[PDB]
């Protein structure tokens, strides 16, 4: 008998396979019999006993996705159906246990069953796609939120000039190098078998190519380290005295008590980060890499940034910061008049850096991902040895002793090809991952030159805000930056005007904007509220009056 | 009854626990992941739920 | 092995390194720039004979963070690099 | 969106929808567009600070080394030139002289790889 | 004009190789862990 | 991998050409840069 809309194994005209018969379509013709689409597999068949047509369909190609709050917590599931709408009946026949886990919500990706949709929105937790996310006693699906709603009261003749700043330090993590791996091809695929080696060299230089390719990766890792660090050949030394104008650097300068001379922040970073194959040691050890970091760190605390462009020219730190403040656009007088406050903010901000790394579970995640990747690849490559690869036995010796010479050659060739195919796959992954690490190494080198050796005017490149300083810290297979930024705060509204006309002449401000509380007009810079009496020194007279929109009457004198 | 089972051994050739795949989406995910422990996240199964029916000779 | 290989298998010029055992080079207590990398901060070069040592980062120059003190250039030099 | 512009599910090929939809992405650009008009280069480095647009234009004119009086004295002329320039953008892109080809090549290559995967099964 | 993201594609290894063949399941299983390697590799692309 | 390089490039243009004024020559268009406007596109972004 014939069965429709079921998972039966069709056997029309001796053609095996499992599918769904469905109905007659596709306009079968006497010439057009046993038709097939681009997918082939004879999607449509004609009945042998009768003249009807059956369209073969794969048995429930749903490709469902299961969401799990992790087995560490309580067990829960919410199956997401891709493409299938709210009906969700690909194969109603199935064990009764998972029938309830087919609470119905229809997303753009498809129908989700197993969780309750919440009209509220929160930061995304488990991404489900189509702008929907999941969060666990019971998992709830919530539309992701782009952020806190904000509105700017845009208005002409109105300006909000900041009256406070805030020194903020942010941590940036960048991998610099991978782990060098070297493999002996002869030993890997032909273990303890000279007869296998007699057949391996028959294959050619396939083994040599893989070994040469890994050599280029290995020598590139040392180059990457030589790029980020080793940018200053001179090795400077922290001054005996450490009175850097009230500023504190004890958390970043090398600790004399520490046997490895690693800084307290560096020590925290180091602890957090945890045949035929070989793991070659890096050329630059940690004791030398940290020495390179100390040289750059000691070359920026004193001598300013000049040391990155030639000879080091000593400059007192209170003066150095002043110049940097001029870069962001704040007159130096601010630094000298608020040296006590800025020093305390810098000291307090750098103190919380260690706690931020310790508290965050994902801290140093970028460095750990590299370690967890190549180590997994090596473990996966080793497990390929136990793979049979369609051979009588994985043991080369076994095949030789249990098979005739003219019959063995087939099996070892089958096994040799399998091992070689697996080996070259790992090399290809390393080459691809090497490019990704190389891009980070070049990016890290650029940040070292532009953020540490000097001050960068690029927006959102060194740190979030107006960049002031940058201090590098060594890390296992990577580097860590401590960007010091300038962030305004405590803004107040003021009434502005494009120009001020006096004695029939327009007066534009040489620098800063024109402000007035309501009684008298003033000139202040764009990043700090510093009222100044309007005179001829700070305002340049250009152009006749009555040509600018928005001028206001005033006496410049 | 034809089923798929994830047999676990304790280096002694004895089964300590077995994952019964196709029983529910939770167990099927472990069958696809080939691990008794599933980390937090969304995963795609291998469609072990369906089983072939009686063959039809034609 | 051949008699010629035994010379490089065990001799007086033996210097174990983190990378492994090194034969045929003498370890010099001085430090110079790296010529042929070996590993773990060890570099080798043919000075007459092959010498192994520890690579030197660079000259040890100390600057003074003397406050109320500044150093300003009185000359300059124009140089052309090559990229 | 308009000018940029299957059966592989049988063999296991699937397409995962993006986490951020087109409307959600378009909402992000609206915030950036609104942020950069009401406020000038300050919303990207802290709290947004309001500033009149001609004032913002004058200071961005000062960035390239041109004094502020140039912008204020030619506000009408500059606005007209800017307004007409924006209008030409729509028709220039509407002609589609392979201008959007950079984006389409990404889609074409993805479809080419999937197509050759199915054809290899035969 | 700069491209940002590409199409996220995921393929079931078992279905692509074996066309509903139970016996083929055994063989592919014997071949090794290439099935998990490819799925994991494509998963990283999709998340990226 | 090529898309990621372009995606990272787009992020820099987003953070410099739009969030501020860039002094880099030929970075944000041809000529002295003043400002830029992002525009969403299918699988990409467009700058004005
Ligand atoms: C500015 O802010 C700092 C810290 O946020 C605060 O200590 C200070 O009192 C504020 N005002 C002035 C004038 O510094
Ligand atoms: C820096 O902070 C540490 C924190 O304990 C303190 O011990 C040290 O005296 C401080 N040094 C200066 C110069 O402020
Ligand atoms: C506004 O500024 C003028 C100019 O000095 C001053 O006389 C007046 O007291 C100010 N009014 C305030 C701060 O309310
Ligand atoms: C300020 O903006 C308002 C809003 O429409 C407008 O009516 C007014 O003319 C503007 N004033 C000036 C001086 O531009
Ligand atoms: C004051 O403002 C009025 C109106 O805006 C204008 O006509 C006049 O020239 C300005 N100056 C003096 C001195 O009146
Ligand atoms: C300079 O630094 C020393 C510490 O080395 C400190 O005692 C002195 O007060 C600081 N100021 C000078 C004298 O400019
Ligand atoms: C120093 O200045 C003098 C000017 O006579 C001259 O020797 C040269 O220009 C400078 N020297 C160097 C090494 O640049």
């Amino acid at each position: 008998n014939l069965v429709k809309n079921k998972c039966v194994n069709f056997n029309f005209n001796g053609l095996k396979g499992t599918g769904v018969l469905t109905e007659s379509n596709k306009k079968f013709l006497p010439f057009q019999q046993f038709g097939r689409d681009i997918a082939d597999t004879t999607d449509a068949v004609r009945d042998p006993q009768t003249l009807e047509i059956l369209d073969i369909t794969p048995c429930s190609f749903g490709g469902v996705s299961v969401i799990t709050p992790g087995t560490n917590t309580s067990n829960q599931v919410a199956v997401l159906y891709q493409g299938v709408n709210c009906t969700e009946v690909p194969v109603a026949i199935h064990a009764d246990q998972l029938t309830p886990t087919w609470n119905v919500f229809q997303t753009r990706a498809g129908c989700l069953i197993g969780a309750e949709y919440v009209n509220n929105s929160y930061e995304c937790d488990i991404p489900i796609g189509a702008g929907i996310c999941a969060s666990y006693q019971s998992i709830i699906a919530y539309t992701m939120s782009l952020g806190a709603e904000n509105s700017v009261a845009y208005s002409n003749n109105s300006i909000a000039i900041p009256t406070n700043f805030t020194i903020s330090v942010t941590t940036e993590i960048l991998p610099v190098s991978m782990t060098k791996t070297s493999v002996d091809c002869t030993m890997y695929i032909c273990g303890d078998s000279t007869e296998c080696s007699n057949l391996l060299l028959q294959y050619g230089s396939f083994c040599t190519q893989l070994k040469r390719a890994l050599t280029g990766i290995a020598v590139e890792q040392d180059k990457n380290t030589q790029e980020v660090f080793a940018q200053v050949k001179q090795i400077y030394k922290t001054p005996p005295i450490k009175y850097f104008g009230g500023f504190n650097f004890s958390q970043i300068l090398p600790d004399p008590s520490k046997p490895s001379k690693r800084s307290p922040i560096e020590d925290l970073l180091f602890n957090k980060v945890t045949k035929g194959l070989t793991v070659l040691p890096p050329l630059l050890t940690d004791e030398m890499i940290a020495q390179y970091t100390s040289a750059l760190l000691a070359g920026t605390i004193t001598s300013g940034w000049t040391f990155g462009a030639g000879p080091a020219l000593q400059i007192p730190f209170p003066m150095q910061m002043a110049y940097r403040f001029n870069g962001i656009g704040v007159t130096q007088n601010v630094l000298y008049e608020n040296q006590k406050l800025i020093a305390n903010q810098f000291n307090s901000a750098i103190g919380k850096i260690q706690d931020s790394l310790s508290s965050t579970p994902s801290a140093l995640g970028k460095l750990q991902d590299v370690v967890n990747h190549n180590a997994q690849a090596l473990n996966t490559l080793v497990k390929q040895l136990s793979s049979k690869f369609g051979a009588i036995s994985s043991v080369l010796n076994d095949i030789f002793s249990r098979l005739d010479p003219p019959e063995a050659e087939v099996q070892i060739d089958r096994l040799i090809t399998g091992r070689l195919q697996s080996l070259q796959t790992y090399v290809t992954q390393q080459l691809i991952r090497a490019a990704e690490i190389r891009a980070s190494a070049n990016l890290a080198a650029t940040k070292m030159s532009e953020c540490v050796l000097g001050q960068s005017k690029r927006v959102d490149f060194c740190g979030k805000g107006y960049h002031l300083m940058s201090f590098p810290q060594s890390a296992p297979h990577g580097v860590v930056f401590l960007h010091v930024t300038y962030v305004p705060a405590q803004e107040k509204n003021f009434t502005t005007a494009p120009a001020i006309c006096h004695d029939g002449k327009a007066h534009f401000p040489r620098e800063g904007v024109f402000v007035s509380n309501g009684t008298h007009w003033f000139v202040t810079q764009r990043n700090f509220y510093e009222p100044q009496i309007i005179t001829t020194d700070n305002t340049f007279v250009s152009g006749n009056c009555d040509v600018v929109i928005g001028i206001v009457n005033n006496t410049v004198y | 009854q034809p089923r798929t089972f994830l047999l676990k051994y304790n280096e002694n050739g004895t089964i300590t626990d077995a994952v019964d795949c196709a029983l529910d989406p939770l167990s099927e995910t472990k069958c696809t992941l080939k691990s008794f422990t599933v980390e937090k996240g969304i995963y795609q199964t291998s469609n072990f739920r369906v089983q072939p029916t009686e063959s039809i000779v034609r | 092995l051949t008699p010629t290989w035994r010379v490089y298998s065990t001799g007086s010029n033996v210097f174990q390194t983190r990378a492994g055992c090194l034969i045929g080079a003498e370890y010099v207590n001085n430090s110079y720039e790296c010529d042929i990398p070996i590993g773990a901060g060890i570099c080798a070069s043919y000075q007459q004979s092959i010498i192994a040592y520890t690579m030197s980062l660079g000259a040890e120059n100390s600057v003074a963070y003397s406050n109320n003190s500044i150093a300003i250039p009185t000359n300059f030099t124009i140089s052309v690099t090559t990229e | 969106f308009n000018k940029v512009t299957c059966a592989q599910k049988f063999k296991g090929l699937t397409v995962l929808p993006p986490l951020l939809t087109d409307e959600m992405i378009a909402q992000y650009t609206s915030a950036l567009l609104a942020g950069t008009i009401t406020s000038g280069w300050t919303f990207g480095a802290g709290p947004a600070l309001q500033i009149p647009f001609p004032m913002q234009m004058a200071y961005r004119f000062n960035g390239i080394g041109v004094t502020q009086n140039v912008l204020y004295e030619n506000q009408k002329l500059i606005a007209n030139q800017f307004n007409s320039a924006i209008g030409k953008i729509q028709d220039s892109l509407s002609s589609t002289p392979s201008a959007l080809g950079k984006l389409q090549d990404v889609v074409n290559h993805n479809a080419q790889a999937l197509n050759t995967l199915v054809k290899q099964l035969s």
